[PDB]
């Protein structure tokens, strides 16, 4: 089992090697493939935003305060997103890492702090 | 405990300037101290680590083991 | 993750000790008083083959093989002798009496097994 | 059940070169349509 | 799986509709029929076949869900941003890679025939043909003006 | 034709028109119990946050501010009320079933 | 002590535990998980 | 003829400008100079080439192709009795493990003796590994500045027999060799993404399923390769690639030439409408040989009835279906000129790589 700090759990069941995940122009891959269904119903607003925040925090080698109820502009975080050199949004051009093909829609990606939780499938 | 000896992510070995790299941090910090103001991108980038947000992201927040134990 | 620092000197049932852990890219005023536990995981919010739907998880294989949440396990074995009978040593070939069937018996120096040895499934 | 598991073949396989995903701008208001949303709720305002 | 690292019980992602299930770290008990009689049973009388259409209210439980359901719009819409949904040859040869049916014929269309998006979904539902007429769930009078 | 929210609650497969409403534009008017937030603080006080008989719509449950935009400390505070009271009828469903 | 009556009743009683329900061998448990390559009716 | 436009390698330098990088490596390693090992980061452009091709040489080159590792031989680390509690066999062998080595020679095995008896937390790093075994290293094979695991006062720590394992990066993720930093396609245009519109599009003006680039721009990171044998190395990298994937081919070209004699690998059928449909199936086969095969097969047969692979991750193996409108004999002598084709298309390309990087 896993989890973000949104509380949204999460069984790993897929083990992709490094050529069958799928990558950005600028190279970068993912760890986790979350699905964006996780998000509508669960309502957790909190992962988008800490990975927004977080795309721009990497590039500036900084690490900041998000802590609830502190003041939080949503367009102004995305302002500095495309400040940063990223588009306004996350998104980014994905290439499919078995076909090597470009996703037509370009995809989210970006850093989130993720959790194990103590739930081994071998314990139980 | 340390830094790891290539990024997760993507395998660049960051763990070869993580070295240099904790000490670097160490005196800029000290030359200016909010406590996480600092804009360390120019120090890693001094080190040949590329624009990857991958590696940056598990070089400047993987916590060191001496420092706390 | 980092759940005690005198881990090695205490014998833990069921703990869990993560190797690597990262403060967040985006953290929180309670990391100013507890350690961090977790990876700041690059995810991509995107529907890749449909092995993340329904709260699963793609997680990269090379981040599992490089130490991604990948610690150590610890489970302990105990117990006392009833009486001066009991004692602990490799059993008695010859006399043996009530015994086990498979049980490997092997590897039982002094009636222990030495440390760094592979205990399996049937092993004693 | 044969036909469910091939029809979510197809629709994996265009997902798997269309590309779908979610992003914290789509669910950004742009700040005209803030101001109207902000209206809206000052005319429930006014009526209490 | 003889894959050793492996020790998950794997379904199909539409199949959690007969078990109310999730994959949020639910776990279900599995046992496999050792006696003939209950070999016999389960493969004639127990099959999930057979749970198809819901005993409680005569309707089906299995269908698409989440990815399937909004990757079965993104197919059959009938325009991309990009301009209409259409496909070459290799691609829709493509789409029928992992169906594991038997795979439709493509030999009436060049490399360069642009498929469209609803033509390769009339190929599948060729072998089950069908009559439905009904609005979408896209269609929504909320969303209409 | 690709906000990808809009096209997961729309075409069924996640998320109702409330959850996107809530996201963005505002939450509204909290209800436990098809009423707003009794004052059980005090006498005639539903937070430590308002005064004593209150009389604004805020003071009752109302949020003014959207899940994207941050709710305030009372906003939250009622919308824990709200959830918590979901998550003990989800636990009262297994033992009353 | 436990009498021959009080082994009866509610649910850890002889009735509702041991002959409403049982333990069985040759039966597994495992956590689960999905797997899109996998007809409706198979399990991996 | 021109299927690798030009290539060009910027090293990754330490900027010893900054002066706190300076101070530091002079204060804990006293250098003042780049590594011995440093990771190049190769740009190529190929023209003229199908998308499959580039991606399968990328994905190669990231872990199908071989490589090294140090690991330690089973009883290598020491138990003792004042070894470091804290540096569990587990964590020292990963940090070993991924220790990016060019080493030329499998014979070499090194040993890390390192004690702390002075009473502060003694950190080992790499420069520690010390080699006893075959030929003394002429030129290092690892960087002296990795952090391999600390010691706490009174400490000690023994592997005494540490060695190089070879593998793909498939299995084990220590042998991966290169990194992605590009990938683009130069035969497509691209919107101006930053405008709102194409914001939430990919940016290229042609949509993946009809789009067929045959001009890319791939880019790939190698972790360490010798400071004064930087090109040379890289020249070794790419024509083991292409020697990779043509070996492939050429095994399963071997499977098709035994068509024959009936095998499990390959078996045909006879369709009612006079098809013929071949099957065949490979054990622990990547999406590389696959799309390769799928690509050429579709490009030289345009009118195919049906071509397609799927390498589920499960049953670890990759199946390739094609359904034509030819009798057995002229499908399995179209489709060995399809893997003739792939055959061409990647010795062009080592060719290629040998008269450009020079
Ligand atoms: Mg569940
Ligand atoms: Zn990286």
């Amino acid at each position: 089992k896993m989890s973000s700090r949104s509380g949204n759990k999460g069984i790993a069941a897929l083990a992709l090697p490094t050529s069958d995940m799928p990558f950005t122009e600028d190279g970068l891959q993912p760890d986790l493939i979350v699905n964006p269904h996780s998000h509508p119903s669960r309502m957790t607003n909190g992962q988008m935003i800490e990975t927004t925040v977080g795309l721009a925090n990497a590039l500036q080698g900084v690490v900041t305060d998000g802590t609830a109820f502190l003041p939080i502009n949503v367009q102004l975080l995305s302002e500095r997103l495309a400040q940063e050199g990223l588009r306004f949004n996350g998104c980014q051009k994905m290439f499919n890492g078995q076909t090597g093909e470009y996703f037509d829609a370009a995809i989210f990606i970006g850093p989130t702090y993720h959790q194990r939780l103590q739930k081994f499938v071998l314990d139980d | 405990m340390l830094i790891p000896v290539v990024c997760f992510t993507c395998g660049f070995p960051i763990g070869t300037y993580a070295a240099i790299f904790d000490k670097a941090r160490t005196e800029y910090i000290k030359t200016k101290m909010a406590s996480l103001q600092i804009e360390l991108k120019d120090l890693i980038t001094a080190l040949g680590i590329p624009m990857r947000v991958c590696c940056r992201t598990h070089l400047i927040t993987t916590l060191d083991y001496r420092k706390y134990y | 993750g980092w759940y005690c620092f005198s881990w090695p000197y205490r014998v833990d049932m069921n703990r869990f000790f993560q190797f690597y852990n990262e403060m967040p890219l985006v953290k929180t005023i309670a990391h100013n008083y507890v350690i961090p536990n977790g990876l700041n995981t690059i995810v991509a919010y995107m529907i890749y083959g449909g092995y993340n739907q329904e709260d699963s998880v793609i997680v990269s294989q090379s981040f599992i093989d490089r130490g991604g949440f990948a610690g150590t396990f610890y489970r302990e074995e105990k117990v006392e002798l009833e009486s001066d009978i009991e004692s602990f040593g490799k059993p008695d070939p010859l006399i043996t009496k009530n015994l086990k069937p498979g049980a490997n018996y092997e590897k039982l120096v002094d009636g222990f097994v030495p440390v760094g040895t592979v205990v399996k499934k049937g092993d004693i | 059940l044969k036909m469910i598991f091939a029809t979510q073949q197809l629709a994996l396989n265009y997902v798997r070169n269309a590309g779908f995903t979610v992003s914290t701008a789509d669910m950004l208001l742009t700040p005209e349509a803030h101001q109207e949303v902000q209206e809206i709720i000052n005319e429930l305002l006014l009526e209490s | 799986l003889e894959n050793p690292k492996i020790s998950t019980f794997q379904m199909n992602v539409s199949a959690c509709a007969w078990y109310n299930a999730d994959f949020d770290g639910d776990q279900m008990n599995l046992w496999v029929p050792w006696s003939v009689m209950s070999r016999v049973e389960a493969e004639l009388l127990c099959s999930v076949r057979n749970w198809f259409i819901s005993t409680k209210s005569s309707g089906p439980v299995n269908g698409q869900v989440q990815d399937s359901t909004v990757g079965s719009f993104l197919l059959t819409r009938t325009n991309t941003p990009m301009g209409k949904n259409v496909m070459n040859k290799l691609h829709a040869m493509g789409l029928f890679q992992t169906t594991q049916t038997d795979p439709p014929c493509f030999a009436n269309y060049s490399p360069t025939d642009l498929l469209d998006g609803k033509s390769v979904v009339s190929m599948l539902l060729r072998q089950t043909p069908i009559n439905y007429q009904r609005a979408p769930t896209w269609y929504s009078e909320v969303y209409a003006p | 034709e690709t906000n990808g929210l809009f096209q997961m609650v729309a075409t069924g497969a996640k998320g109702s028109n409330p959850n996107m409403i809530h996201i963005m534009a505002g939450i509204g008017q909290i209800e436990i119990n098809t009423q707003r937030i009794q004052p059980q603080f005090s006498f005639g006080r539903t937070l430590v946050y308002y005064p004593r008989f209150a009389l604004e719509a805020q003071a009752y449950g109302f949020i003014c501010n959207s899940y994207i935009a941050g709710l305030t400390s009372p906003e939250f505070i009622f919308g824990e009320m709200n959830g918590r009271f979901d998550l003990i009828n989800k636990a009262l469903s297994t033992s009353s079933t | 002590a436990p009498s021959i009556m009080r082994r009866l009743p509610r649910k850890e009683g002889r009735i509702r535990k041991s002959l409403l329900g049982s333990q069985v061998w040759s039966i597994s448990r495992s956590t689960i998980c999905g797997n899109s390559d996998l007809h409706l009716d198979e399990v991996g | 003829e021109k299927i690798f436009q030009n290539v060009e390698i910027k090293p990754f330098l330490i900027d010893f400008s900054n002066l706190f990088i300076k101070n530091a490596a002079k204060k804990l390693f006293q250098l003042e100079e780049q590594l011995p090992l440093v990771p190049v980061n190769v740009v190529m452009d190929f023209k003229g080439i199908s998308r499959a091709a580039v991606h399968g040489l990328s994905r190669v080159l990231q872990d199908e192709i071989p490589n090294y590792m140090l690991d330690i031989k089973p009883g290598g680390y020491k138990i003792e009795d004042s070894t470091d509690l804290f540096m569990t066999e587990q964590f020292i062998r990963n940090r070993i493990n991924f220790i990016p080595i060019y080493a030329k020679n499998e014979t070499l095995v090194f040993a890390l003796r390192s004690l702390n008896n002075s009473c502060e937390v003694k950190t080992i790093y790499s420069r520690d590994l010390i080699q006893v075994a075959g030929p003394k290293l002429k030129y290092p094979i690892f960087n002296p500045t990795f952090e391999i695991g600390f010691l706490q006062p009174g400490k000690s720590l023994i592997i005494e027999d540490i060695y190089i394992k070879k593998g793909i990066g498939r299995k084990h993720a220590a042998f991966n060799l290169a990194v992605k930093t590009h990938f683009s396609h130069l035969d497509i245009e691209q919107y101006p993404t930053d405008k709102k519109e194409y914001m939430a599009l990919s940016g290229y003006k042609q949509s993946s399923m009809t789009s067929d680039p045959r001009h890319h721009r791939l880019g790939l990171c190698f972790p360490a390769v010798p400071l004064p044998h930087i090109n040379q190395a890289v020249r070794t990298y790419l024509k083991n690639a292409c020697r990779i994937i043509i070996g492939r081919i050429q095994s399963i070209q071997k499977i098709y030439e035994n068509f024959e004699e009936p095998q499990p690998e390959l078996v045909l059928f006879s369709m009612d409408e006079e098809k013929t449909k071949a099957i065949i199936t490979i054990k622990d086969e990547t999406h590389t040989i696959g799309n390769l095969l799928k690509t050429y097969i579709y490009e030289m047969i345009p009118d195919i009835s049906f071509v397609g692979y799927q390498c589920v991750p499960h049953k670890q193996e990759m199946v390739l279906t094609i359904i034509h409108k030819a009798s057995q004999e002229d499908l399995i002598t179209l489709l060995e000129k399809s893997i003739q084709n792939i055959i061409q298309t990647f010795q062009i390309l080592e060719k290629n790589v040998d008269e450009l990087i020079a």
